[PDB]
């Protein structure tokens, strides 16, 4: 017997690791972190404390996993759809204060600089490129702030020239050295080879206000929009933008954007309908499938079944490819065959109704092994007396398919069903390599085409279009696209 | 339909489950198979069904083979011995299951349907489905399923096994109703004596898997051709003693007990045997049996008495009718009927009685 | 925070990275800064979300175009080269990499469609579109045909659209004018136009896409296609006796290709800029430090003026810069996202017969035009 | 044991199977042929006119004698790849299906308020559409690196948790199936004393053997194929899975159709032996002589 | 163990299937349970076993409220009318489970399964999965199973329905000879009418989710409490004949038989809310009638059915103005005709009187064997 002990053990040893990494999340700053896993492992700890939370212990594990990584990007998701998080506005206000106070203007002069030792000190040239003069200052040492009185000279100094290696290694107190020049200009390094007049382009008031040192312009945050606006606003706008709350203004573009809304219904419907006849042609080919490879008078099926699930064993981007080849209207091996047998040609891109037809044929065959995978297992659930009473009642194979089989399947498949329609819905993989939704819908302002699903044509949107990848956007429909799934699950 | 077996055997592998079996039977007729539980009953009606394979032998369905015909295709319906219902379908959907698939007539379907359900005591169950039925209740959907379809050979498998004794009665009796109605082929499994005897126009004995004997119920209950069938026929079982002289139309034996009594018996180490209700009270007979009375059950019709004797290692059964006070350990005598006594060979096999039951 | 004191380069899986990473090895050695070269998969797509949060690579190679964007979110540095350094590359190269009128990335490479010829089949190739339609009646005598391209992309058919005033956004001054498109003019529509009757008259085939045209260029079965300096190994493996040349002449002015110059920028969240200008000023841009990282994979036509010119002695790389120069500058705007589809969507339109050449680029302007606008 | 009919069905069975099978293993037999194709081409016949052995034996650890007489190393380990893809996608669906088996255990047998709304909140929340989710992964995943760095960024382990949370359909499937088993087993197991642990795992389990081999199939199926989560996450070459690493063959004006090909021909092989072997827990009959009914 | 059920409810929304049920089963005490088809009788095992809810009422089992005790805490076992085999182990695996359950020995196993098998006549089948097995086979397991692992109270739902005659008789005496050696709490449920007055202390009569009667076997053949359980004990039925009350004493009741010469009769049975005229309901039980050459009161009529059983004859009979046939059991084979002439004797000593609401007028012969 591993102890009764044990458990009030590890329960309090465990619960102890939880604590140790809790507050000393605390620390630093990951608040957010730290409330998050404190509620997530005290319910752990409760749940296997009393022996009245036994069932919550087989559920505990799982859900924890899927807040984890399925709930807690839907929330962000979500969360994204109230701001205006995108190209335009993607760093944070800290962080865009921080750029723009990096930002340079050269300011003077630039000079060409060397270091040359004076036994174990050094010394600084400078070489006026523009006038042929040259400066040379005292012998110092490196170390913290310090400001140098060069002086003009004629002469080379003692010491030999400094490597870029010795250069490089005394980088940082070489750049906190301020070099001043005979005639009362400050100079600083700016790169590895030159000190110049380089000088910060903003400083920062301290009351908010951002003034740009070369065109004494003035500028403050803009909270409404997210950039630094001129000042009582200014015509001229600071990039780069920051990240910034605009209530409901990315559900609203949807709903008042006339012209996004012209194919909405008809795209809609083809989508609604796309779904439904490829969850249905693959819960049917691959229900089948599944029943005859498991037939034992079936001598073939062993080979069988692993041949029919191997689409499905390829990864499905190059498949999509080699069927957008395959499909070519004039070349590609399918209308080269139609050609010979049949003489017609389809117009598989071209014409709408055979687009659809072929995106339908392409995601059967992607879809079918998946299909049929879950019948191989759910068909182990019937019992074979099933049949025997069946066949004591005069029944057929496909009498047995129908009234016993197709019943007891549906049953466990409805879940796996509704699931694979909404999968679909948003299958815009699908669309984008095989038909780029063409044909082209004529008319249609913000663009859009035939085989378009609702997915394709509003991601165009948000990140084509124009207007750099709007994530703010792109969340919101989204979310949108995401309540009338779940409506459409009634 | 007629149904016909021919030298048929039944391998599982190399256990042999069925050995040489051979059966007429004819249209029209009821024949039921008893015999002890493993010894192939429910193969050899499963091999009648086409729900196992005959290894050799041939078979016939109203004269013709069909040792390759599939089960849908043999004319033939069956009540399982564990029902094997329908768990997504309602009573009234299970039941009407056959019809529906052969021909559907909507109110033709109602109709048979609510008809068997009356006599099945089934009409206010038809709307559950069989995981809300009791045990009784599955047990009587499997045979309404069966019924309503109205097969050529009908097959019945301990349908009656879970039904309390009134009910029983009852359903017997319907079936009866029914053999005589449709004079249709019935081949019915059962382990109820009672049964047996009310049914069947034949009963077949199976054994280990052969046939031990066929014959009328009356026939096999009176002239059993070996020890076996003998201790298998009526309940309780017959009891059994072993047992000089040799007449030219008769048998003497000498019984076992340390006085050493000697009888005839009209017959052809040998087994005597006699049944319960054969032995007389002490009084009336010739021969006199007497022991210590070891068990007593009192079964309100009857009183069933125990007796260990002298000299004979098995305990005797004795039936009486009435109740009967008598205690554990009490000295008990009884009469040993020559007439009435059957008699067997070292072997197993009965020496033929020539005394004519009525 | 990117770690002080080391430079990690992140460049695509198709460029000579391993070349790159010896010119990094070499300074080290004068430096004793490591530096790390990463080729990680969506790089372009990588970097705009760890730089954000002021991490990521100290420098990025990537093509110009991308630069214009991360350059608006706030990601590069201003890169500050003299006057001295900015002469020794193309000039042109320069105005690729501007931003608000500002320097964001040193020019490495420069990419463009050329016209690729089979010698065997035809030793003198047409300087003239219109000389095409005649080339390919007596190549159809013996079998063949003259020309094969990807009719599906609009960058393989721009250069003929462009030749007689096609282009994007007009490129006024160094700014880019959101509001003029030229996808509706005049030459845009003789381009279009030249480009449908050519398929009307069967020299061409409306749904001819990369792939098949590529495969007959390889198999003999065309005496030209149009292609970028990355088709050439397929062609070295089939042994095509072939030719890369000027792209021909419409109505007596140059196809404009689009131009893609590969681009070198800093990080503006990095604590080692003044590292990078070195490695890149004087390390990598160099005779030396660009034959390492083409030795290893070639860069086709490069920037540096000085290499190029040794470059050049191969008539390949020659006859790239040539369509280069006399092509059009991808603009590095946002608003490009809506000029390919819009556009895309016109050619196949146009070509399949769905709509005429007129309404198609019409629609094609309607779309961008409102696009960059609301 | 069932006495069969006609073997004109097996026969037109078998000539369909046959005709379906040719139809729908066209696609990826031109995969082989790119596969095996000189130069990179996306297209050409079945049988390629010039044949090369070349991209098999790079991604096999072969170096390749080229043209001009040069030798070129593979440039990337093809195979390691391979093996990072098993150990990631085998790991993974070992998690997925301990995790949903014992979630199914508690929604098909036990009560617990909330039940209902949990199964459908797990169900409707995996269907939220994944188009911001990379985001919020790269950002959790690097703050976990500093405290538990076994599964933090660029690590397999992380990768392997990431998975783990995409276990909602597993799970209704397996619960599907435990209602397929009829109570009265762990019924008779619990009196015989059996806690519902051990009629779970002694009794239930058993009996469940062929949704266990579906949801570690479809798992390992989704492991190796997945490219944006196991991209996001892994930075070092040597660790790739074999769907990341297969990324660099492609560029924005062309593919390295030979070599990717080649790869994912080589993808599939893993998902085959997994599937042969997975055969041996999908028989019939495994409740038969249970349940009298 | 004691199990006591007070005021035992339980329904299916609507459906009751169980009305205030009230049994008190002491220690020791081999109790079986009958009643028709669907009465109640496995809901009432599944509630003690604790596999279905209780809707009201307390269950005891040892004296400790049980209806919210998980089944695995209760110390019951049960032979489910199902079987209930575990389909993935062998008879062998599926005798030992509960044994290997707790840290049982392998050989303290292996003795008292080989055991338990051999009784059964199992024994060449320890290795066969509950597949390969019939019916009867199937059956015997499950007894196995429960008898090895030897619970506190054992529940036995109708467990020898499906065996030969003869093995039935020798299962009977082991699970007799069982509950005389561990003296423990046994409920038995059964249809068949011997097993019931062999095996039971007690017996106890359900009627469609109602206690009909509890009893001993003989106390309930002879003296049922009104007209269904004297319809369900003994097989063939109890034969009823209307009757009109002529006159009444306080020890016993006259009564006018049916038929066209109305005949009257005194039977020994109580007066107690009986009234003259009334119409009450006789009973005779087959085995009771007498042959017609020595009788006071006879009835002749119609031979309808002969049934030949062998070791008897029951002779059904048409008998002018009575609906129902009588049904007659005479010893050894006599040989009559259907559509004969058959008379048989009625003796008032043995007749039962049940009242038009069904309750019997207590028999006051005192007849032997109970007491
Ligand atoms: C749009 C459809 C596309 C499908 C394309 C599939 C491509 C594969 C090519 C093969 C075509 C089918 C050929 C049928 C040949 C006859 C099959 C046969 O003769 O074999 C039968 C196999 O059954 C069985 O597949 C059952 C036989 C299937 C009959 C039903 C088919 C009807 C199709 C529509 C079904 C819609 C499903 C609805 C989904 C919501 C024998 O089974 P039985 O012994 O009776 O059953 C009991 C036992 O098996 C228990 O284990
Ligand atoms: N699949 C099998 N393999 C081996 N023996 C079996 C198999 N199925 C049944 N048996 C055995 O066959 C014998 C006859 O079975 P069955 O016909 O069911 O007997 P019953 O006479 O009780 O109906 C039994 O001893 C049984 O255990
Ligand atoms: N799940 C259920 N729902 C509703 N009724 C049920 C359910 N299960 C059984 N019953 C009904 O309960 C009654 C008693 O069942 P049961 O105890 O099995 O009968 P029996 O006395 O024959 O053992 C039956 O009439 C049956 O129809
Ligand atoms: O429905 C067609 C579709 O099938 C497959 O998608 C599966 C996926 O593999 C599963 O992991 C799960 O999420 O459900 C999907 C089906 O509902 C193919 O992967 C996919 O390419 C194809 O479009
Ligand atoms: F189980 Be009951 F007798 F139908
Ligand atoms: F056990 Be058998 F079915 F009599
Ligand atoms: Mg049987
Ligand atoms: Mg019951």
């Amino acid at each position: 017997w591993q102890s009764d002990a044990l458990k009030w053990s590890v329960l309090g040893l465990l619960g102890l690791l939880v604590g140790y990494l809790v507050v000393l999340m605390y620390a630093q700053g990951e608040y957010l972190f730290a409330i998050t896993t404190l509620i997530l492992s005290s319910a752990g700890l409760y749940i296997f404390a009393n022996r009245k939370a036994y069932a919550w212990r087989y559920v505990y594990p799982g859900m924890a996993g899927m807040g984890l990584f399925v709930l807690f990007p839907l929330v962000c998701t979500i969360a994204i759809a109230f701001t205006n998080y995108s190209s335009t506005n993607q760093l944070t206000f800290e962080r865009a204060q921080e750029v723009l106070l990096d930002r340079s203007w050269q300011a003077g002069k630039t000079y060409n600089f060397g270091l040359y030792p004076a036994g174990d000190e050094w010394q600084l040239a400078l070489s006026d490129g523009e006038t042929g003069k040259n400066y040379l200052s005292d012998a110092f040492k490196f170390g913290g702030e310090q400001k140098l009185q060069l002086k003009e000279t004629t002469a080379q100094p003692e010491g030999e020239r400094a490597n870029l290696r010795v250069i490089t290694q005394n980088r940082q107190a070489l750049s906190d050295i301020t070099a001043i020049l005979p005639d009362g200009n400050k100079v600083m390094m700016s790169s590895l080879r030159q000190f110049s007049g380089t000088q910060p382009l903003y400083t920062l008031d301290g009351d908010g206000t951002l003034t740009n040192n070369q065109s004494g312009v003035k500028y403050r945050p803009n909270n409404q929009i997210g950039f630094y606006q001129s000042i009582n606003w200014g015509d001229e706008k600071l990039s780069p933008g920051y990240t910034v709350t605009t209530g409901w203004k990315n559900f609203t573009r949807v709903f008042t954007d006339e012209g996004i809304q012209k194919p909405f219904l008809a795209i809609f419907v083809w989508t609604v309908v796309f779904s439904l006849i490829t969850v249905f042609l693959t819960v049917a080919v691959g229900m089948v499938l599944a029943c005859l490879v498991q037939w034992e008078a079936l001598r073939g099926k062993a080979v069988y079944r692993v041949l029919l699930i191997l689409p499905y064993a390829v990864p499905s981007f190059i498949s999509i490819l080699i069927f957008k080849g395959l499909f070519n209207q004039s070349f590609g091996e399918i209308n080269m065959m139609l050609s010979a047998l049949f003489g017609v040609k389809p117009a598989w891109f071209s014409d709408p109704t055979t687009a659809r037809t072929m995106l339908i044929i392409v995601n059967t065959w992607l879809g079918y092994p998946y299909m049929m995978i879950l019948c191989m297992g759910l068909l182990k659930a019937i019992p074979d007396d099933l049949y025997e009473a069946s066949a004591m009642d005069g029944a057929g194979p496909f009498q047995n398919f129908f009234k016993i089989t197709l019943p007891l399947l549906i049953k466990p498949l409805t879940p796996l069903m509704i699931a694979s329609f909404a999968f679909n819905f948003n299958n815009f993989v699908l669309i984008q390599l095989l038909t780029n939704g063409g044909p082209d819908r004529l008319g249609t302002t913000t663009p859009a085409g035939y085989t378009d699903l609702l997915v394709n044509y509003t991601y165009r949107i948000a990140f084509e279009g124009g207007g750099g990848q709007d994530f703010g956007l792109a969340a919101a429909i989204a979310t949108l696209i995401f309540l009338l799934v779940g409506a459409l699950a009634i | 339909a007629s149904v016909q077996l021919q030298n048929v055997t039944k391998a599982w592998g190399e256990v042999v489950v069925s050995k040489d079996i051979n059966l007429d039977i004819h249209e029209g007729e009821f024949v039921v198979f008893v015999g002890p539980s493993g010894c192939g009953k429910s193969t050899l009606l499963r091999m009648i069904a086409g729900l196992e394979t005959i290894t050799s032998g041939d078979l016939f369905i109203g004269e013709k083979r069909m040792n390759d015909t599939p089960p849908a295709e043999r004319g033939v319906g069956m009540v399982f011995q564990s029902y094997a219902l329908y768990p997504h379908l309602s009573v009234a959907e299970n039941m009407s299951f056959g019809l529906k698939l052969a021909g559907a007539k909507k109110e033709v379907i109602n109709q048979r349907v609510n008809q068997v359900a009356e006599v099945l005591q089934l009409a206010h169950l038809l709307d559950r489905k069989p995981k809300a039925l009791s045990g009784g209740q599955r047990q009587r959907v499997a045979i309404g399923r069966t019924l309503v379809a109205e097969p050529s050979v009908f097959l019945l498998d301990e349908p009656l096994s879970n039904l309390d004794a009134a009910l029983r009665v009852q359903m017997r009796i319907e079936i009866s109703r029914l053999h005589k109605r449709l004079g249709r082929t019935m081949i019915y499994v059962t382990h109820d004596q009672v049964e047996a005897m009310t049914l069947a126009d034949k009963i077949v004995v199976l054994d280990a898997g052969r046939v031990a004997q066929v014959g009328k119920p009356l026939e096999l209950y009176h002239y059993p051709a070996d020890r076996f069938v003998a201790g298998f026929i009526g309940s309780p079982k017959m009891n059994f003693l072993p047992v000089t002289a040799t007449a030219i139309d008769q048998v003497q034996v000498e019984l076992p007990m340390p006085n050493r009594q000697q009888v005839w018996l009209p017959v052809e180490n040998m087994s005597l045997g006699i049944r319960p209700e054969h032995l007389l009270p002490s009084d009336i007979a010739d021969v006199i049996l007497e022991g210590e009375v070891q068990v007593v059950e009192q079964l309100g019709n009857e009183t069933q008495i125990h007796i260990q004797i002298p000299s004979i290692r098995q305990n005797l059964v004795y039936r009486q009718n009435d109740v009967v006070l008598v205690e554990e350990g009490a000295t008990f005598a009884i009469g040993l009927p020559p007439e009435r006594c059957h008699l067997f060979r070292e072997d197993g096999t009965a020496c033929r009685r020539l005394h004519k039951e009525p | 925070k990117i770690e002080e004191g080391k430079l990690v380069i992140w460049i695509n899986g198709d460029k000579g990275y391993n070349g790159l990473a010896e010119v990094g090895k070499k300074f080290e050695k004068d430096t004793g800064i490591k530096v790390t070269v990463e080729h990680p998969d969506k790089l372009e797509e990588k970097f705009p979300q760890v730089a954000a949060t002021g991490d990521g690579p100290d420098i990025i190679f990537w093509a110009h175009d991308r630069f214009g964007g991360y350059a608006q979110s706030g990601l590069l540095a201003e890169i500050t080269p003299d006057k001295a350094f900015q002469d020794k590359l193309y000039p042109f190269t320069w105005d690729a990499v501007r931003y608000n009128g500002k320097l964001i990335a040193y020019p490495i490479a420069v990419e463009a469609l050329s016209l690729i010829y089979n010698k065997d089949l035809l030793p003198n190739p047409p300087k003239t579109w219109e000389e095409i339609p005649a080339l390919d009646k007596e190549l159809k005598a013996k079998g063949k045909s003259a020309l094969m391209f990807n009719l599906q992309e609009p960058y393989f058919t721009w250069p003929l659209i462009a030749a007689d005033g096609g282009y994007a956004f007009k490129y006024e001054n160094g700014k880019y004018d959101i509001k003029d498109v030229g996808v509706d003019n005049a030459g845009a529509k003789a381009g279009l136009t030249f480009l449908v009757d050519l398929i009307k008259n069967k020299h061409m085939n409306a749904d001819t896409d990369y792939s098949i045209a590529e495969a007959a260029f390889n198999k003999g079965e065309t005496a030209m296609t149009i292609n970028g300096p990355w088709a050439w190994s397929n062609i070295d493996t089939s042994k095509v006796n072939y030719g890369v040349t000027v792209l021909p002449t419409f109505k007596g002015q140059p196809s404009k290709p689009f131009v893609g110059v590969l681009s070198a920028g800093i990080n503006a969240a990095s604590p080692n800029k003044e590292l990078a200008k070195e490695f890149l000023e004087n390390y990598l841009l160099t005779d030396e430090g660009l034959e390492a990282v083409n030795k290893d994979k070639p860069l086709g036509a490069v920037a540096l003026k000085s290499y190029e010119e040794e470059l050049a002695k191969d008539p390949r790389i020659a006859a790239t810069m040539e369509n280069a120069q006399k092509g059009e500058i991808m603009p590095n705007i946002p608003q490009m996202s809506a000029f390919w589809y819009a556009v895309r969507t016109a050619v196949i339109n146009a070509a399949s017969g769905r709509q005429t050449v007129d309404e198609a680029l019409k629609d094609a302007q309607t779309r961008i035009t409102k696009a960059s606008a609301s | 044991a069932m006495v069969q009919p006609q073997k004109a069905r097996l026969f037109i069975t078998h000539l369909l199977l046959l005709l379906f099978i040719a139809a729908i293993m066209f696609p990826l037999l031109m995969v082989v042929a790119i596969s095996l194709r000189q130069g990179n081409f996306a297209t050409g016949s079945l049988i390629p006119e010039q044949i090369s052995w070349d991209h098999w034996k790079l991604a096999l650890g072969f170096s390749v004698e080229q043209a001009d007489g040069r030798i070129t190393p593979p440039p990337f380990p093809v195979l390691l790849w391979l093996w990072n893809s098993v150990k990631v996608a085998g790991i993974s669906a070992i998690g997925i299906v301990a995790l949903s088996t014992t979630c199914a255990y508690a929604f098909a047998r036990m009560r617990f308020p909330g039940k209902a709304t949990l199964l459908k909140g797990m169900l409707i929340f995996q269907m939220f559409p994944a188009v911001l989710s990379l985001v919020a992964l790269y950002a959790l995943f690097d703050r976990l690196g500093e405290y538990i760095p076994f599964i933090g960024l660029n690590t397999h382990g992380g990768v392997i948790f990431a998975y783990l949370g995409g276990i909602a359909l597993h799970v209704w499937t397996i619960k599907g199936y435990f209602e397929t088993i009829d109570s009265s087993l762990e019924e008779a197991a619990a009196l015989d004393g059996a806690t519902p642990w051990q009629a779970f795992r002694l009794v239930l389990l058993p009996l469940s053997v062929p949704i266990l081999a579906v949801v570690f199939i479809l798992s390992f199926i989704a492991a190796i194929t997945e490219v944006p989560v196991a991209s996001l996450l892994l930075r070092d070459v040597n660790s790739y899975t074999l769907a990341v690493g297969m990324q660099q063959y492609l560029n924005p004006q062309n593919y390295l159709w030979g070599d990717f090909a080649a790869a994912a021909v080589m993808s599939a092989l893993p998902i085959t032996i997994v599937f042969l072997l997975a055969q041996r827990w999908l028989v019939n009959g495994l409740t038969a002589g249970g349940v009298k009914g």
